[PDB]
RNA sequence: UAAAGCUAAAUAUAUGUAGGAGACCGAUAGCAAACAAGUACCGUGAGGGAAAGAUGAAAUAGUACUCAGGAAUGAGCAAUUAAAUAGUACCUGAAAUCGUUAAGAUGGAACGGAUUAAGAGAGAAAACAAGUAAAGAGGGGAA
RNA sequence: ACGGACCAAGGAGUCUAGCAAAUGUGCAAGUGUAUAUGAUUCUUUAAACAUUUUAUACGCAUAAUUAAUGUAAUAUGUCCAUUGUAGAUUUGUGGUGCCCCACUUUGCAUACAAUACCGGUAAGCAA
């Protein structure tokens, strides 16, 4: 019979919490990646695409 | 214009991550092939052997 | 029938692949067994095979060990498939060039202040292809603990191995089998 | 993860991997450490020699914080300074560093390893071992007492 | 290394800002996804 | 320096919203990107892992001609109207002199096989 | 029994049958590894069922085409099958099961415009 | 500084009542109980304790009329509905078991493996013909 | 020799604690932000983000040994990094085809031994 003890959650170390966070930011900066998503900006200008 | 004084490009009291440090890669240039076609890299090489 | 060993098949005994999955490793062992393969140099075949070693069996190397490996080798490059470390044992630090797979923060400061300079494997396999004055180097890959405990079994006469054991003391087994006054001494 | 158990491979075997004749029975040699000393006892000896018995003198209430005594050796007692500064000692002839280890958590100073020669240098601490504060003398440095 | 900056009409250009070093991390989908299941967890509700 | 050709085809070998592959009759995996001439899941014909590629598609009813000649990250796609056979060619001339004559007779004879297709209304 | 019309050998034709499901209607006819001490299908017993092995394979040049000589691919809508028409002489479409008649006319003169075969073009009319 | 006394907060909550939610179960599952369930029923008594959900959008459409029959019930040239082989034992409607018609086999069991033959059912996606000329109906792309 | 008249549904190596080996990942003489607190966190969010405006919370590791009072790792002649045999890589000549040989140079990991030093015990001398 299922208990209320599983363990349920995890914990993560910092360190590797912060290098996934800045590697996936980098992976938004190029174009082939973000195409391959799944996202349709075939005409677009950039891909980092900053606005006023 | 946020992002470089977050990761201590530009430091900045109660804003820069504390002691944080930008990871590193193990490999310089990740383009193997332009390695390959280097003139001292192709003068090293030997010549094309034959299969059976 | 025929009476053969194994029938007529060759063993082999070793890893033959990477396990890890990082993309630049990847890239790493693409290039190396190319160069392995067309420029057969024995230099080119080590590096290939020792970068798909588990963790275990590439330990990182300190800096005054790595000094004290390149007295007699001035002006030459040492090559590492591990990482480095810093020592706080040193008091000063020569001029060296070395490549190798990590380096650590205050040791990658220390070699640049002293006017080194670290370098990765694919600038090496750039300027030199056949390794030429390049020096192959090795941490010590059993002095894990967990290499304590292996061997002959603690307890069979005149062993080295440490016990597993809660916690150490008086209480926690030093009576019988360890001393002349309880019976025998190991 | 279910997905990857070692059972999911003998599922349509009989036994489960346990054998015909020898089943998988439930505590067939006793429970816990129950047979030691009796039908146990070669693995007690061989993997656990100095188990059963008893050695030495009790102490009925023990107050471990009077005996807390954290060490460090004088290998590591240059490196403690930062860079610069351990680089202008070198440089100037006429003046010396004096170090306060308990102001970093160590109490006794001992004695592995190796000085500079002729780089004299000041220790304070509460407890000192015989070599270290010999190897302190011989470059030229003093040992200070304190609490 | 630079960026242009786009007006919130889409036509003209009023800027330029130099691109931020974080993104020259090198880009590590395995240990992305191994992170990643394991910081899912921490939603979850017990039954 | 963080990013190469050799980098893209690592990262997106498997995981894609191109790739379809055959469940029944097993034979088989196409790559459906934008700018892929042929439809192989190789390195060496897919538009994502190129710097440099010419296509020609539908993408609504008509004809599209495709370049994308991205340089140094630098991308630009361009997009052009087909019309006809001689206009196609003039279009090879202009913007596709980085190519060989196998690869152009290849892509005229893919146009060829396109302009064969319609609908109603 | 091996069957041979061009290029392409079988090697067998009949199934593997499993083992007592001629007797017993609530064991059925889909193969199961017979394990368990006293067989006679497991230890090879002549007369009994025939086990399947690796040595029936086909030829790796021959393996996976129809009578046709051409392999097969199911399609869903109209721009699925638009990866066909660099490759029309080694492949052959069929319509999946769950689509409508309007779609399915629609996918078939698209076909028949591409110069590729359909299995299947005579359902639902 | 014992042998007299009082005193909030930070802590707990398999009960009662109300509110909100889930990588949970889906009528042999989930509480014993999705229904007039601690009910029907059993035991002198302390106690024990089930089975049982679904027509259709709408019955404010639940089967009118005729013929046969003592009646049940059946049949229709007759009737609601999109549908009655959805008719209230009402969504779908498997297997074990039985009925009807056709086709075969049949000297103290039956069924099977290998290999062919004789019958019977079904089939064109390789199991021949690009193109050419004439006429008829269509659908597109450019200038 | 035992179970099996037939059919449908159900039906059996799992969860938690604690230890180890193997392998992947991050940092490295350090490593892990505990309980809490903060925030222009607040459908989701019971998630995610942060760390107190020459810097002593705690665990494991960085030092052993003895019942124990306790004591504690070459030694200041040189920042140097104990000795030998085999051994990966490098340096310079010649031989047969970058490879293998004959000398020459350097000497990782590790295997076999030697030596010095630290804690306990004997022996000798001992204010
Ligand atoms: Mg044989
Ligand atoms: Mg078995
Ligand atoms: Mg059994
Ligand atoms: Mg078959
Ligand atoms: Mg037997
Ligand atoms: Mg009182
Ligand atoms: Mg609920
Ligand atoms: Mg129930
Ligand atoms: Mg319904
Ligand atoms: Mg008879
Ligand atoms: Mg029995
Ligand atoms: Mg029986
Ligand atoms: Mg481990
Ligand atoms: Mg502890
Ligand atoms: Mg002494
Ligand atoms: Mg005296």
């Amino acid at each position: 019979p299922t208990k209320i003890w599983r363990r349920w959650g995890r914990k993560v170390n910092l360190k590797e919490k912060r290098y996934a966070v800045c590697s996936s930011i980098a992976a938004s900066g190029v174009t082939s990646l973000v195409l391959a998503r799944g996202h349709r900006i075939s005409h677009l200008k950039e891909v980092p695409l900053v606005v006023s | 214009k946020k992002l470089d004084v977050i990761y201590g490009k530009i430091h900045e009291k109660k804003v820069t991550k504390k002691n944080y440090i930008l990871p590193k890669s193990i490999v310089h240039n990740p383009d193997i092939y332009r390695i390959i076609h280097s003139d001292k890299v192709q003068a090293s090489l030997l010549a094309k052997k034959k299969p059976c | 029938g025929i009476a053969l060993k194994n029938v007529g098949r060759i063993k082999k005994h070793g890893r033959k692949h990477l396990v890890s999955k990082n993309p630049y490793l990847r890239l790493l062992v693409k290039l190396y067994n190319f160069l392995a393969r067309r420029t057969n140099a024995n230099f080119n075949k080590i590096i290939a095979k020792r970068l798909i070693m588990p963790k275990r069996y590439r330990p990182p190397l300190s800096l005054s060990k790595l000094q004290y490996h390149m007295a007699n080798h001035p002006n030459d490059i040492a090559v590492v498939v591990g990482s480095i470390t810093d020592d706080k044992r040193l008091f000063s630090l020569k001029q060296l060039k070395v490549c190798a797979l990590r380096f650590t923060e205050t040791a990658r400061k220390r070699i640049e202040d002293a006017g080194g300079e670290c370098l990765t494997f694919d600038q090496l396999a750039l300027k030199y292809p056949t390794g030429k004055k390049c020096v192959l180097l090795r941490g010590p890959t059993k002095a894990r603990t967990a290499e304590k405990h292996f061997g002959k079994a603690p307890g069979k006469p005149k062993s080295k191995a440490r016990p597993y054991v809660r916690s150490k003391g008086r209480k926690f087994e030093k009576a019988r089998g360890r001393r002349k006054s309880r019976a025998y001494k190991k | 993860a279910t997905r990857f158990k070692k059972n999911r491979k003998k599922r349509g075997h009989v036994s489960a991997g346990h054998g015909r004749v020898g089943k998988h029975r439930k505590h067939p040699g006793g429970r816990g450490k129950a047979g030691g000393l009796h039908h146990m006892r070669i693995n007690f000896d061989k993997y656990h020699p100095g188990y059963f018995g008893k050695v030495g003198m009790r102490h009925l209430n023990l107050l471990k914080n009077r005996t807390y005594c954290p060490t460090i050796n004088v290998d590591k007692l240059w490196g403690l300074l930062p860079e610069e500064k351990k680089k202008e000692f070198s440089e100037n002839k006429d003046i010396a560093p004096v170090i306060d280890v308990t102001r970093k958590g160590y109490f006794k100073v001992l004695g592995n390893g190796k000085l500079k020669h002729n780089q004299p240098i000041v220790v304070k601490a509460r407890y000192f071992s015989s070599v270290a504060e010999k190897k302190i003398k011989a470059v030229g440095g003093q040992c200070i007492l304190v609490a | 290394p630079v960026a242009n900056v786009y007006s919130t009409n889409g036509k003209n250009v009023v800027g330029e800002v130099e691109i931020p070093v974080v993104f020259q991390t090198p880009i590590r989908n395995d240990l992305i996804q191994s992170v990643y299941t394991n910081m899912s967890k921490n939603r979850r509700h017990p039954y | 320096s963080n990013v190469s050709n050799a980098l893209v085809w690592e990262l997106t070998r498997k995981s894609n919203c191109f790739i379809k592959k055959n469940k029944a009759g097993k034979k088989g995996v196409f790559l459906c990107d934008p700018l892929n001439v042929n439809y192989k899941n190789t390195p060496s014909s897919s538009g994502l892992v190129k710097s440099n590629s010419t296509n020609v598609t539908l993408k609504d009813g008509k004809v599209v001609f495709s370049v994308k000649t991205s340089k140094e990250s630098n991308v630009v796609n361009q997009h052009f109207k087909a019309k006809n056979m001689k206009n196609v060619e003039k279009l090879l001339q202009q913007h596709g002199s980085f190519e060989k004559a196998k690869n152009k007779e290849k892509l005229l004879k893919k146009y060829k096989r396109l302009s064969k297709l319609y609908e109603t209304s | 029994a091996v069957k041979k019309v061009g290029k392409i050998i079988k090697k067998r034709t009949k199934k593997f049958t499993r083992f007592q499901s001629n007797r017993f209607m609530r064991v059925k006819p889909a193969w199961r590894k017979p394990r368990g001490i006293d067989c006679r299908v497991r230890r090879r017993y002549k007369g009994t069922n025939l086990m399947p092995s690796i040595g029936y394979g086909s030829n790796k040049k021959t393996k996976f085409l129809l009578p046709n000589n051409k392999y097969k691919y199911v399609v869903k809508n109209v721009k699925e099958m638009e990866p066909l028409i660099m490759n029309h002489t080694k492949y052959c479409v069929q319509i999946a099961h769950n689509v409508s008649s309007k779609k399915r006319k629609q996918i078939i003169e698209r076909a028949k415009q591409m110069n590729v075969s359909v299995i299947n073009a005579k359902a639902r009319l």
